[PDB]
C-alpha cells in the first residue's frame, strides 16, 4: 500500500508526495545509525534490496534530522514554516536529475529546486522528439500485397553538451586540515572500477566487478563556519 | 504509428482520479542526469575543486544518423543496409506546446557508459478528462472532455533529416541559484 | 510524467529500522514520486464537513471574527466529479432566491490538489496541507462580479499579498 | 561460414548515405488579415504496369 | 579585524558580553570562544556522552593569520557598511486590519447559513460585524501562548 | 490540376532467352505539402449588451468529435470509429450575429 | 483547433494564394525478396513525371 | 478544438438578456426578466499543457 | 528471424537517391513565319552478347 | 487550537525595536531561508554583520 506522505480524497485514493520538500531529508548517518525516511527515494538498490540515498549529513547539523520533534508547551514531528527560518536543501548528488520543469500554475513557494533534486525551471531544455518517416511498401501490378510499410530503423550519435557555472571554493581559516574528499564507498569493492569479482571476497558478483557506491555521492565533505 | 489512448480502469490504493493519457509514435531524448556528463573522475574533480555548481548553457547534437533499411538475409535471418531516402523526423519544442515529461524520475536516461547504445523512450502524457462511471460495476474511467488535449506532433513542421544528417538544438538556463558544494563546520543553533 | 514508464526510483517497500525499497512498476502510478508539492490548505472542508461558523480566529469560541473566504490559494465552491462542493468558508456573491448562493467554479484549483475535503496523511489524517518548499498552486479564479482591489493593510510584513481574498490585486496605495 | 555463427550479429549490405534535410511542413499561421495553412502528405503512386 | 570572516561568528547571540551601558564604565571585553561540529562518543559504559572532534571540526588558530601590532599610544580604526536592509517602523496604527471596513453597510457577500451538503448563503446585515469577510489573513502563530496555558 | 505518373522503364532485351517485352516494377512516393493563404475579414463590431451566443464546437453522434478516446470507457454506441469521430453536424461557423 | 480559431475570430474567409510543393519524391524499384514476397529500393534512374 | 467559452447559465432562462418571463417555465419572475447566472462568470475555460 | 515476421511490412535494399530534373519536351510551337516540333521517345539498345 | 499557519494573504506586525534591543545577528550562511530580515533577539539579520 501507499505508505509516507500522501493526499487525496480518501485512504484508497491517494498519490505519493515523496520524496517531500528538499528542506527536509530522507536518509542519513545518525550518529550511530543510518536512518532511513518513509517518503525517502531510492536511485536503485543494491540487491528488491537496500536503497541508495544521499547521506543528508549537512541538514541533520541544522535540526532537520529525520524523526526531530517538535514541542509546543504537544509532541509533534511537523515544524511549520517560521518566519526567520533557515534550513538546508537536500544535497546535489552525482546520478540527480538535473532540472524539472515547474509547474505553471499561478502561484509558487521556493520551487527553485525539485523534489527529485537539480533545478525547478518554467522553460527547462526543450523536449526533441524523434520519429522515423514511415515509408510506403509497393502497390501495383503485383497481387496480393495490401498496404505495407518498409521495414526501417534509425541510429545515430546523441552529443550533449552542458556547461555548468562554478562558483570558487570558499577561503579556509582552519588550522587543522579540512576532511577528505573520498570518493563513495561500493557494497563490495570499489566503485566505478571495472575489478575482476573473482579476485575479491565481495558478493556483488551480480555487478559483474562494475559496481556503483551504495551511498550517492554527494560533495559537501569540506566545511566552513556560520 | 499509431496514436493510441492510455486508458487503464480504476476499482490496495488508487491515484484520486483514473489517470487518462495519449501515446505517440514518436521518440523523445532524456539526459537529466548529472552522472551522464561527468565520468566518475571528472564528478570527484568537480568536488574537490569548487565551491557551487549551477547549469548555465545546452547543446545537443544529432549527428551520424542513418536510417537503415532492413530485408530478409539469404538462408534466414535478416540484413540491414543504409537508407538514402529514409528520413529521421526531428522535432525540438521550443515553444512548450507538447506536454512535458522530462524530470520525473523515470526510467528513461541516457545510458550511464557511454559504450551502451540509447534507446530513446516512446513519447507519452497524460491529460485532464471526465471520470465516467462503468455502468452498474461502479469502477471507473477517466474518459476524454473537451479539456482533454490530445496533440498530433505530425501537425506541427518538423525536419525530415536523411542519412549522415546532422541536426542541433541548443538552449541557455535561465539565472538559477548554484548548488554550495561545500558544509558547514557549525550548528546555526550553537553560534 | 510520461505513463508508459515505471521510475528509476526506488520507495519504501518492507519498513522498519532495515527497511527495504523497491522499484516502481509504469502501473504503480499513485506513488510516482513528485518534484513539486502542492499548496497550502487551511479548513478546506466542505459545507458538510465544516452563530459564527468556518475559518475564525479569536480569544475564545463567543469572541471571534470571520476569516472568511480565507486564503485565495484555496477553493471554496467547485464542480466536483459529480456534485456541486461548497466550501464552509464560501463567501457568496448575492443568492438566487436567504438562497442558494452564487460562486466561482473553482475547477483550476480541484485539478490541481486544490480541492475541497482533500485530506493529506501523515503516516495522521487532516485537512490541513501546510506551505511546503516547493509548493505549486492556483489561485481563486477572477470573475465579473470579483472587486477589482483591496487596500494591503500596511502592517509591517506580509506574505504574497499580491491578490486580495475577495478577489482582485491587493494594493499598498489602492485607487484614492 | 555464416553470419548467423555469431549469435549477436546481423548481415549488412553497406547502403548509401544522403545527408539531406528536409521540412514536414504543416500548421496555420494567422495574422490580423490572413491565415497561412501548410499541409502535408506522403503520397503513394502505384506501379502500372502497362 | 575578521572582514573576511574567516572565524566563527558569536556576536549578536544575546549574550552578556555588551559594551558598558554608561560612559563611566571600563569596558572589559569578553574572551573569544565558539563551538564546533564533532562526534559523539559514549563514555565507556556508563553511556554518558561527549563530543569528540571529528575531522570536520574546525580549529581556529587566530596567531596564523596576520594582524596588527599596535604600540602604546597606537590607534587602528574598522570601517564597516551595513547592506540595505528593512527599516524598523517606529509609528503605530490607529487600526484593526480586520476592521477596515465601513460600519454602516452590510456586505454583498453573503456566508453560509443551513450547512450539509445543500448549503443556503445569508446576506450579511450591517451588525453581523464578527462574520465580515477579510481580504486578507492575520499572520502566523506558533505555540504563541501565555505562561499560563503554557 | 497537376498530373503525375512513374516514367515506364523497359525491362531487359537482348541475349537472355524469352524474355519477351517487360516494363520495371517501380513505384513512387514522396511528399506533398499544400500552402493555401486566406484572407481573413475582421468581426464586426457588437454593440449588444447581452453575450454573443457561443462559439460551440460541433457535437459527435457519440461522445466528443476531434478527439482521440477510448470507445470502451464511454456508453456511446460509434464503436466502429474506435474512438475518432467527426461530428454529425457539419461545423459552419455563423454562431454570433449582428442586427441588419 | 485551427478551425475553431478561424471561425472564434475572424468575420470572413477568402481564398488567395496556393502554394503546392511535391519534395522527397522517391521512385522505388521493386524485386523479390530472399525467402519469398518482395523488397524495395531507391532508384537513382527511376523518374516521376509531374504536369 | 479547445472548450467552448461558454456565457454562464442562469437559474431561469438566459442570464444579461431582458425576457419576458411569462414566455418561459422558469421560476425566477421575481427577477422580471432580467437575470443573473447562478454562476459567477470565471473565464478559464480554455487550457493548456504544463 | 525473418521480415515477413511482420505481415504489413516489407522489406528494403536502401538504394541510392539522384535529385535530377529532366523535361519530356513534346509538341509542336507554331508561328507566322515556322513552327518547332519536338518529339520525344523512350529508347532501349539491348544487351549484343558478342 | 493556538497554531495558525503562514497563509496566503498574511499580514503582520513585527516586534517592536526597543532601547536595549540588539542590533544585529549573523543570519547563518545555510542554504535557504524565509524572512530572516529580522533576528529573533532584535535587530537586523544580516549575512555580512559587522566583523
Amino acid at each position: 500500500a501507499l505508505t509516507g506522505l500522501s493526499t487525496g480524497t480518501s485512504q484508497n485514493t491517494r498519490i505519493s508526495l515523496r520524496p517531500g520538500p528538499v528542506s527536509q531529508p530522507y536518509h542519513h548517518w545518525d550518529t550511530d545509525k543510518y536512518v532511513t525516511g518513509i517518503n525517502a527515494i531510492s536511485h536503485g538498490q543494491t540487491t528488491q534490496g537496500v536503497g541508495r540515498f544521499p547521506n543528508e549529513k549537512e541538514q541533520l547539523k541544522q535540526l532537520q534530522g529525520l524523526n526531530m520533534h517538535t514541542y509546543f508547551p504537544t509532541d509533534q514531528i511537523e515544524r511549520p514554516l517560521m518566519v526567520g527560518s533557515v534550513w538546508n536543501r537536500r544535497a546535489l548528488h552525482y546520478e540527480s536529475q538535473l532540472w524539472s520543469k515547474i509547474p505553471n500554475l499561478d502561484d509558487s513557494f521556493k520551487t527553485q529546486f525539485a523534489a527529485l533534486g537539480g533545478w525547478g525551471l518554467h522553460q527547462p531544455p526543450p523536449q526533441i522528439f524523434l520519429k522515423i518517416l514511415p515509408q510506403s511498401g509497393p502497390i501495383g501490378g503485383i497481387k496480393s500485397m495490401g498496404i505495407t510499410t518498409l521495414v526501417q530503423y534509425a541510429v545515430g550519435i546523441m552529443t550533449v553538451t552542458m556547461t555548468f557555472k562554478l562558483g570558487p571554493r570558499k577561503a579556509t581559516g582552519r588550522w587543522n586540515p579540512q576532511p577528505g574528499v573520498y570518493p563513495p564507498h561500493a557494497a563490495g569493492h570499489l566503485p566505478y572500477v571495472l575489478y575482476d569479482p573473482t579476485a575479491t571476497d565481495a558478493k556483488q558478483h551480480h555487478r559483474h566487478g562494475y559496481e556503483k557506491p551504495e551511498e550517492l555521492w554527494t560533495a559537501k565533505s569540506r566545511v566552513h563556519p556560520l | 504509428h499509431h496514436y493510441k489512448v492510455f486508458s487503464p480502469a480504476a476499482s490496495k490504493v488508487c491515484t484520486i482520479s483514473p489517470i487518462m493519457g495519449y501515446s505517440t509514435p514518436w521518440r523523445y531524448l532524456d539526459f537529466n542526469a548529472l552522472n551522464l556528463f561527468f565520468s566518475p573522475l571528472e564528478f570527484q574533480h568537480l568536488i574537490e575543486n569548487y565551491g557551487s555548481i549551477a547549469p548555465d548553457a545546452l547543446t545537443v547534437t544529432i549527428s551520424e544518423i542513418a536510417v537503415k533499411d532492413v530485408t530478409d538475409k539469404t538462408g534466414g535471418g535478416v540484413q540491414v543496409t543504409d537508407s538514402t531516402t529514409g528520413r529521421l523526423c526531428m522535432l525540438v519544442d521550443h515553444e512548450y506546446k507538447y506536454p512535458y515529461v522530462l524530470g520525473q524520475g523515470q526510467d528513461t536516461l541516457a545510458p550511464e557508459l557511454p559504450i551502451w547504445v540509447y534507446f530513446p523512450p516512446q513519447y507519452a502524457y497524460l491529460t485532464v478528462g471526465d471520470v465516467n462511471t462503468q455502468g452498474i460495476s461502479g469502477d471507473s474511467k477517466k474518459l476524454a472532455s473537451e479539456e482533454s488535449a490530445f496533440y498530433v506532433l505530425e501537425h506541427s513542421s518538423f525536419q525530415l533529416l536523411g542519412t549522415g544528417g546532422t541536426a542541433t538544438m541548443s538552449y541557455k538556463f535561465p539565472p538559477v541559484p548554484p548548488e554550495n558544494l561545500e558544509g558547514c563546520s557549525q550548528h546555526f543553533y550553537e553560534m | 510524467y510520461n505513463p508508459l514508464y515505471g521510475s528509476r526510483l526506488g520507495v519504501p517497500d518492507t519498513l522498519g529500522g532495515d527497511p527495504k525499497f523497491r522499484s516502481l512498476t509504469h502501473e504503480d502510478h499513485a506513488i510516482q514520486p513528485q518534484n513539486f508539492m502542492p499548496g497550502p490548505l487551511v479548513n478546506s472542508v466542505s459545507t458538510k464537513e465544516g452563530a459564527l461558523t468556518g475559518l475564525s480566529t479569536g480569544t475564545s469560541q463567543n469572541t471571534r471574527i470571520s476569516l472568511r473566504p480565507g486564503p485565495v490559494s484555496q477553493p471554496y465552491h467547485h464542480w466536483d466529479t459529480d456534485k456541486y462542493v461548497t466550501g464552509i468558508n464560501a463567501i457568496s456573491h448575492g443568492q438566487t432566491t436567504q438562497g442558494v448562493g452564487r460562486f466561482p467554479n473553482e475547477k483550476e484549483q480541484l485539478k490541481q490538489l486544490q480541492g475541497l475535503n482533500m485530506h493529506t496523511y501523515f503516516p495522521t489524517d487532516q485537512i490541513e496541507r501546510p506551505l511546503m518548499v516547493g509548493s505549486v498552486w492556483n489561485r481563486r479564479a477572477l470573475h465579473y462580479e470579483s472587486q477589482l482591489w483591496s487596500k494591503i493593510p500596511n502592517l509591517d510584513d506580509s506574505f504574497k499579498t499580491q491578490f486580495a481574498a475577495l478577489g482582485g490585486w491587493g494594493l499598498h496605495q489602492p485607487p484614492p | 561460414t555464416s553470419v548467423n555463427s555469431a549469435e549477436a550479429s546481423t548481415g549488412a549490405g553497406g547502403g548509401g548515405s544522403n545527408p539531406v534535410k528536409s521540412m514536414w511542413s504543416e500548421g496555420a499561421t494567422f495574422s490580423a488579415n490572413s491565415v497561412t495553412c501548410t499541409f502535408s502528405r506522403q503520397f503513394l503512386i502505384p506501379y502500372d504496369p502497362e | 579585524v575578521d572582514h573576511e570572516y574567516k572565524y566563527p561568528y558569536v556576536l549578536g547571540q544575546g549574550q552578556d558580553t555588551l559594551a558598558p551601558e554608561l560612559p563611566i564604565w571600563v569596558y572589559f571585553p569578553p574572551q573569544y570562544a565558539y563551538l564546533t561540529v564533532g562526534d559523539v562518543n559514549t563514555q565507556g559504559i556508563s553511556g554518558d556522552s561527549k563530543k569528540l572532534a571529528s575531522e570536520e571540526s574546525a580549529f581556529y588558530v587566530l596567531e596564523h593569520s596576520s594582524f596588527q601590532l599596535l604600540g602604546t599610544g597606537g590607534t587602528a580604526t574598522m570601517s564597516y557598511k551595513f547592506p540595505p536592509v528593512p527599516p524598523e517602523n517606529l509609528e503605530g496604527c490607529s487600526q484593526h486590519f480586520y476592521e477596515m471596513y465601513n460600519p454602516l453597510y452590510g456586505s454583498r457577500l453573503g456566508v453560509p447559513d443551513t450547512l450539509g451538503g445543500d448549503p443556503k448563503f445569508r446576506s450579511l446585515t450591517h451588525e453581523d460585524h464578527a462574520i465580515q469577510p477579510q481580504n486578507f489573513m492575520p499572520g502566523p502563530l506558533v505555540n504563541s501562548v501565555s505562561t499560563k496555558e503554557g
